[PDB]
């Protein structure tokens, strides 16, 4: 009843401030959380902070199971501001823990903004480098709805996880489920399927000369694919006519073909 | 290198004809005096050699000096190239002894075959002792002499490699087999006394602990009335119980045996002396008492059968439980690169598991402070688990030796298997591992929901499922699977599961470790898949595969209720694997096990040929002689190289493993399935 | 009735002529007022 | 390490070695049950949930040697438990009585006089 | 009862065989058929009994009298009948098992023996007699069209397309052309035998026509030979015409909602003596009369039970 002085606060701006709120947090839930073990705990734990740490689930929930509504509401509305304000990797991985602890529970998962936050604890995890739990609430994301950008997100997550053949089906799954061509280049080009992604720009770039992002990506398959003589073609015959943001990203490329066959004078 | 890709070229060019085999063979023979230190050419000069003795002698089928000139070159290739692996031979073990058991009686390849004994080393033949004992008994003198002298030799060396497989085959019912065991195993004392004698206690001991008098007489009974009641064959119930009643005419030894005798020996007397009257002078009316008094047993004895889930030893078998140390190793643990583990207790407990077959869980302690825990089996023969668990560790050895494969950690798991006797044996006990039914079965009675929620589904739709066509069947089964939500294995998966680290290695193990099986059992032919058949490692995530008894397409060809699958791929496997489908990485570990089993084709082939065609195992696949064993390596043959489906053309890798997922994932066959096979799981 | 086999399975001249009439008609189709369809309607 | 030079320095040995394939990286190279409580894999009732966290928790700091300041607090909160729970704390003894009389083995000075006294409650 | 000259009459998975009219839906006898379920049913042409052939046993249900019992029972077979039928005088049976067999029975109480057995290797799905009552069709689960004359003992295989059991077949009795459909859709017509003489029994592939993209479960045509109703697994009723090939007519009983999932099959339909008014079997427990032109339902009988996966409907001649 009396942790609204914690969590609703609305003060903490730095690093360390949000440190010593999750540690005052921890300390006001240990002491009064309708448990003898908690609260005879929580002399230890005022001494010990790694104890009052690794106590914290079980002293949410059982602060939980006593609130009524318009607390637990409030209670909720916080911990969503908590999420979404700050950056740094131990809070959020603290509050990571509290919720797959409370979804692994009999009483469902802990109500966040709409349908438990599935599409922002992903996002909270993606950002926080733990690439299993992103991977889980993207799969309860796809379970709902398939779209494009789920299944984009699932290769760019499962590539970084190490796995190039679950986003290979992620692939073939949206190449034989959608059946209308909206596979962009950039999904082979995750998937290193370098030859493909060439032929879905040579597609995508012979029917309209279109702005820039799809020639460098062209440049970027036929570089990593080996082929400097028509990667240095294309450059030459684009490298006076274009405007100053695309230069910066193609002189890389422009001087690892140069290199690649040999020509210094326009390597220079 | 290049005569080796001359020959190479050659034959994958004009095939195995009577007008390329000589130069393709001096091709190898260049290349093998060019090198005379590689492994390869002397390896395909004798695999070619022995291809030429195979098409040889299939072309007279349908002389014995060309192929005299085709064996004996083989089998000197064959022993030279044993020598150059030192860590994987095999594939030429078996070629030599398939060499030494069909042409090993003639004078001129026993001077190769007694030099390449004399020749190699030892340890080698640790692999094929086995395949050795299997003929044992062979009817010709010089064959069986180099046998018996190798046997010994491995006796002398290896005391405790081979005196299992011995202690087995002394106690067998034809006489050549044993009476050679019995001379093998005398000569064993000579070094080696103590171990025989403890060898030999142990075993009898513990094949009276397997089956007990009341099960045997059980057994024997309910087999003797279905032979008398269906077959009206009296010669044949007579060989069936007439051993119980020599086995029971030597005395009581124990306790247990003692209480039978007291219980039911007056009617097993009786019985016994009717039948003897009704074999002197052939007259029903002396049968119908003695039948009598052998149901009255049988019917006594069948209702104190669930009653049994305990034995102390004290009351079985008093001599195991008073040895406290031993001179025999750990059944199931013995490899000469390490120090043995000796059994140095028993625990004097046994928990009998409540089935149709009741397996003891026995418990043994060795030298080194730690518990291993066996099933003791009865009713069953365990000499075909043996060579599939032979199997699985060759096809883990191939899959050890390839990249791709070693970097996703592709295995097989195994456990160990020792037989006993013709119908008794020891199966090794696999830890933490719980069976796919025995999971469901908590989760739905866990979250509320009944256990055939989907055949009461389907009997609900139509009282009369069974006995639908197959359009209509597929009409019930695709309502019952539309109407039910198959999710049941994802859940219980992750719910069990600490965090989403430890959840997404375990799908990914369970993913690749199912893939594996599913090819492998394909290619081996395994059937009756039930979910009391497989079995997941609760902390690995593994699978594991149990009950090799149907194997080989045995349960296609069955009449009543034959399965149209190749492996088991269901909708409660598939939706608990990944998120997209089963196209991720179940289909490309699919695609490296299949090609990496057909690039080393010849050894499985080699595995397979050896089982199969052995005589005292191939009559579960019976039910001239030769002539099933031959279409079924055929068959094994089209599988491993893909002319399964169909003769006149030749699938790839990714055809077959896309037709193979097509007809295990098709409702037409999946709805022909047995209700106890669960096909909606 | 239960079912027997080994039935007319030597003659051919009389199987020939036994049961395949190969009786083919009815080729003139005439139309029709639907009585007992309008009759239900 | 802080300084740039020995950052670089570290780097160029890296480099002169010599980029190395994580598969032979992996090649060259219980606590189980701490992990299911902390997360309640079990699916106890939360009414008995606290007391086996709790002990988990107090074990976690009575187990080392190196942090000996505050095992006077944690063995009278090991008491508290032990008294407030009442006849269903025996559970938790084959956890918290090998660490215990390790304790009062390996420490020292005027505190073992007091655990023995503490340990004569939990008897 | 069946003093009338129209009759209809539905089988399915209730345990009864039900028997009424279309003046109002109302049933007039449920017949009691126990331990199986009917596979097909079909009426004797002299309209004096109707058979009911389903798992090894073919059962005999009186016309003229109200008897609720099987007063002739056949067997000898090993599993289930797929298909029945009587020659157009009542002289002898063509019955095709599931097992491997094709065979013929006689009607009469007398050693005729006209009967014969034709046994191939693969489960036979249907059969189908020629009009002219001397060649007959076979249908299988291996995708093969056994034309097997019964003048001869020569028999024809034809396969369009293998690795698919095909399901049905029909001949119309203008005896112009021969339709059949398999377990993916696809509808081959092949033109039937145009040798009246001697019996050659040419047949060249006119068309197939590409539908049904689930399974196709019966094909039959009209009597007036101008049109072809075909059901299939979308839970549709599709009916063709015989001058194109084009699709004439689109039945559903298709709800709209994602809350149903395939609720009922269309297992079976039938024509009438005009071609105008069809008679279709639906596995929604009950059957509807729908009509060629209009495409809107005219006709509901609700009485059963459980789903019905066979009808049978015949009226006068005249039509
Ligand atoms: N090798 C093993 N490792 C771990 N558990 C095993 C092993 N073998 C058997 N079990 C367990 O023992 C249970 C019962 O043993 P089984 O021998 O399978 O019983 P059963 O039903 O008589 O066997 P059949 O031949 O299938 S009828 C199995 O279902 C598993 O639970």
């Amino acid at each position: 009843i009396n942790l609204q002085k914690a969590w609703g606060a609305a003060r903490r701006v730095s690093k360390d401030d949000w440190l010593e709120w999750l540690r005052r947090l921890s300390l006001e839930l240990l002491k009064d959380s309708s448990s003898p073990s908690l609260r005879s705990c929580w002399a230890l734990a005022q001494a010990y902070n790694p104890m009052a740490r690794d106590l914290f689930n079980a002293a949410f929930v059982s602060c939980w199971s006593e609130l009524n509504e318009d607390q637990q509401d409030e209670l909720i509305r916080s911990i969503e501001l908590a999420l979404t304000s700050q950056d740094i990797a131990e809070v959020t991985q603290t509050l990571l823990n509290l919720a797959e602890f409370m979804e692994h529970s009999d009483k469902g998962p802990l109500p966040l903004r709409d349908d438990n936050g599935i599409v922002l604890l992903g996002e909270r995890a993606a950002k926080c480098r733990a690439y299993a739990k992103a991977l889980h609430y993207k799969e309860l994301e796809f379970q709902k709805g398939p779209t494009p950008a789920i299944l984009e997100s699932l290769i760019s997550i499962n590539n970084k996880l190490q796995q190039p053949e679950a986003a290979a089906g992620v692939l073939e799954y949206a190449m034989k489920h959608f059946g209308e061509l909206e596979i962009q280049a950039t999904w082979y080009e995750k998937l290193h399927e370098w030859e493909d992604a060439l032929v879905a720009y040579d597609k995508k770039m012979d029917t309209n000369k279109d702005d820039p992002e799809l020639m460098l990506g062209r440049m970027r398959c036929l570089e990593a694919l080996g082929e400097w003589g028509q990667l240095h073609q294309q450059c030459c015959e684009k490298w006076t006519l274009v405007n100053d943001e695309t230069q910066a990203k193609m002189a890389r490329m422009a001087a690892a073909a140069a290199w690649g066959l040999g020509q210094w004078d326009s390597m220079e | 290198r290049c005569f080796l890709k001359l020959g190479e070229w050659q034959l994958n060019l004009q095939g195995i004809n009577e007008s390329t085999i000589p130069k393709v063979l001096q091709y190898y023979s260049a290349a093998t005096e060019h090198d005379r230190s590689w492994y390869k050419a002397w390896h395909a000069w004798a695999v070619m050699n022995f291809e030429a003795v195979l098409h040889y002698k299939h072309q007279n089928q349908a002389l014995s000096k060309t192929l005299l000139m085709y064996t004996v070159p083989a089998v000197q290739g064959f022993f030279r190239s044993i020598s150059l692996s030192r860590g994987n031979n095999l594939q030429d073990t078996l070629r030599v002894l398939t060499l030494w058991f069909d042409y090993g009686h003639w004078p001129d390849v026993n001077e190769a075959l007694v030099e390449g004994v004399k020749a190699i080393q030892i340890d080698t033949w640790l692999q094929v002792i086995p395949q050795l004992i299997a003929r044992i008994d062979t009817p010709r003198p010089l064959v069986g002499r180099l046998i018996h002298q190798l046997l010994t030799d491995i006796g002398r060396y290896h005391p405790q490699a081979l005196i299992y497989p011995l202690t087995v085959a002394s106690k067998s019912t034809t006489t050549a087999r044993h009476n050679a065991a019995n001379k093998i195993l005398k000569n064993m004392c000579e070094h080696s006394n103590t171990l025989v004698q403890q060898a030999m206690m142990v075993s009898e001991e513990l094949i009276r602990v397997a089956i007990l008098w009341h099960e045997m007489w059980h057994e024997g009974l309910e087999e003797a009335s279905r032979l008398y009641f269906g077959e009206r064959n009296v010669k044949g119930m007579f060989e069936v119980l007439e051993p119980l009643h020599a086995m029971m005419e030597r005395g009581p030894q124990t306790l247990k045996e003692t209480s039978f005798n007291q219980a039911y020996g007056r009617d097993l007397m009786e019985a016994q002396e009717w039948c003897r009257k009704y074999m002197k002078s052939g007259n029903v009316k002396d049968l119908t008492q003695a039948w009598d008094l052998y149901y009255h047993v049988f019917r006594r004895i069948s209702k104190q059968l669930p009653q049994l889930t305990s034995l102390e030893l004290q009351y079985v078998s008093p001599k195991l439980l008073m040895c406290r140390d031993l001179e025999l190793a750990v059944p199931g643990t013995y490899d000469p690169n390490q120090p043995i583990i000796r059994i140095q207790s028993i625990a004097p407990s046994l928990q009998v598991i409540t089935s149709k077959q009741r397996p003891r869980k026995l418990t043994l302690m060795g030298s080194n402070g730690h518990e291993f825990v066996f099933l003791l089996k009865g009713h069953e023969d365990l000499r075909q688990d043996e060579r599939v668990m032979q199997l699985f560790g060759l096809v883990n050895t191939l899959l050890a030796n390839d990249p791709t494969s070693l970097r996703k950690n592709l295995s097989i798991q195994r456990y160990a298997v020792i037989p006993l006797s013709t119908n008794s044996g020891l199966i090794g006990w696999v830890p933490h591992c719980d069976t796919l039914h025995a999971l469901i079965r908590d989760y739905r009675e866990k979250k509320k929901i009944l256990l055939n929620i989907e055949h009461r589904i389907m009997l609900r739709m139509a009282p009369d499922y069974d006995h639908l066509t197959l359009m209509q069947k597929v009409e019930v089964f695709e309502h019952a699977v539309n109407n039910t939500a198959g999710d049941d294995l994802a859940k219980l998966l992750w719910l069990k599961s600490p965090s989403s680290e430890v959840w997404f290695d375990r799908r990914t193990n369970y993913t690749r470790s199912l893939a594996v099986m599913s090819m492998v059992g394909y290619i081996l032919g395994l059937g009756d898949r039930h979910p009391s058949n497989l079995m997941l490692d609760r902390l690995s995530g593994k699978i594991l595969h149990i009950d090799f008894g149907d194997c080989f397409e045995v349960a296609m060809t069955r009449e009543k209720f034959p399965e149209k699958i190749p492996f088991r791929l269901t909708r409660m496997l598939t939706n608990a694997m990944e998120v997209t489908g089963l196209d991720g990485n179940y289909r490309i570990t699919c695609h490296t096990v299949m090609e990496v089993l057909r690039e080393h084709k010849d050894s499985v082939m080699a595995v397979l040929e050896a089982f199969v065609y052995d005589p005292l195992l191939n009559w579960r696949l019976m039910d001239a002689l030769n002539k099933k064993a031959i279409q079924i390596i055929n068959r094994v043959r089209d599988k491993l190289t893909g002319r399964d489906f169909s003769h006149d053309d030749t699938l790839d890798v990714p055809t077959q493993v896309e037709l193979l997922i097509k007809q295990a994932t098709s409702h037409e066959n999946l709805c022909q399935c047995y209700i106890g096979w669960c096909p909606f799981w | 009735i239960q079912w027997k086999e080994r039935n007319s399975k030597q003659s051919a001249q009389e199987l020939k002529s036994l049961f395949e009439k190969k009786s083919l008609k009815e080729k003139p189709p005439i139309s029709g007022k639907q009585s007992i369809l309008s009759v239900r309607l | 390490e802080q300084n740039q030079g020995t950052r670089r320095e570290a780097i160029r040995v890296l480099g002169l070695l010599g980029a190395l394939d994580p598969y032979k990286h992996k090649v060259n190279i219980s606590d189980y049950s701490t992990s299911e409580m902390l997360v309640n894999m079990g699916n106890l009732p939360l009414d008995e949930f606290y007391p086996a966290v709790s002990m988990v928790a107090l074990m976690r700091i009575f187990r080392d040697q190196s942090l000996s300041h505050h095992h006077t607090m944690v063995v009278q909160a090991i008491t508290f438990i032990f008294k407030s729970l009442g006849l269903k704390c025996v559970q938790f003894l084959p956890q918290v009585m090998p660490t215990f009389l390790n304790v009062i083995r390996v420490c020292d000075g005027a505190i073992r006089e007091f655990l023995f006294q503490q340990l004569g409650m939990l008897v | 009862v069946g003093s009338d000259p129209v009759i209809l009459a539905t089988a399915g998975y209730d345990h009864t065989v039900r028997f009424w009219q279309a003046h109002s839906g109302i049933c007039t006898r449920t017949v009691q058929h126990q331990d199986s379920q009917v596979n097909a049913l079909e009426v004797t042409p002299d309209r004096s009994m109707i058979a009911a052939a389903g798992y090894q046993h073919i059962r005999m249900y009186d016309l003229n009298s109200n008897n609720p019992n099987p007063i002739i029972s056949y067997d000898g077979v090993n599993k289930n009948i797929a298909s029945v039928g009587f020659h157009e005088d009542g002289r002898w049976m063509y019955t095709g098992g599931e097992d491997c067999t094709a065979r013929i029975w006689d009607l009469r109480s007398r050693n005729l023996q006209c009967q014969r057995i034709f046994q191939v290797n693969a489960p036979i799905n249907c059969v189908c007699l020629h009009p002219n009552q001397a060649e007959l069709i076979v249908g299988d689960q291996s995708g093969a069209i056994h034309i097997w004359d019964l003048k001869t003992d020569h028999n024809e295989q034809l396969i369009p397309e293998p690795e698919v059991s095909i399901t049905s077949a029909h001949i119309d009795p203008d005896a112009s052309y021969m339709a059949a459909v398999n377990s993916t859709g696809n509808c081959y017509v092949w033109n039937l035998t145009g040798g009246i003489g001697d019996e050659v029994t040419q047949l060249i592939p006119k068309t197939k026509i590409p539908a049904h993209t689930r399974y196709a479960l019966q094909c039959r045509f009209s009597p007036d030979s101008t049109l072809l109703a075909t059901c299939s697994a979308d839970q549709t009723c599709k009916i063709w015409r015989t001058s194109n090939f084009s699709l004439m007519t689109e039945l559903s009983i298709k709800s709209g909602n994602p809350g149903e999932s395939s609720r009922g099959w269309m297992w079976g339909c039938a024509f009438s003596g005009d071609s105008q008014y069809i008679v279709t079997a639906s596995s929604d427990n009950l059957a509807r009369l729908w009509c060629v032109e209009t495409g809107e339902i005219k006709r509901e009988y609700g009485g059963h039970q459980k789903a019905v996966v066979c009808l049978a409907f015949n009226d006068s001649v005249l039509g």
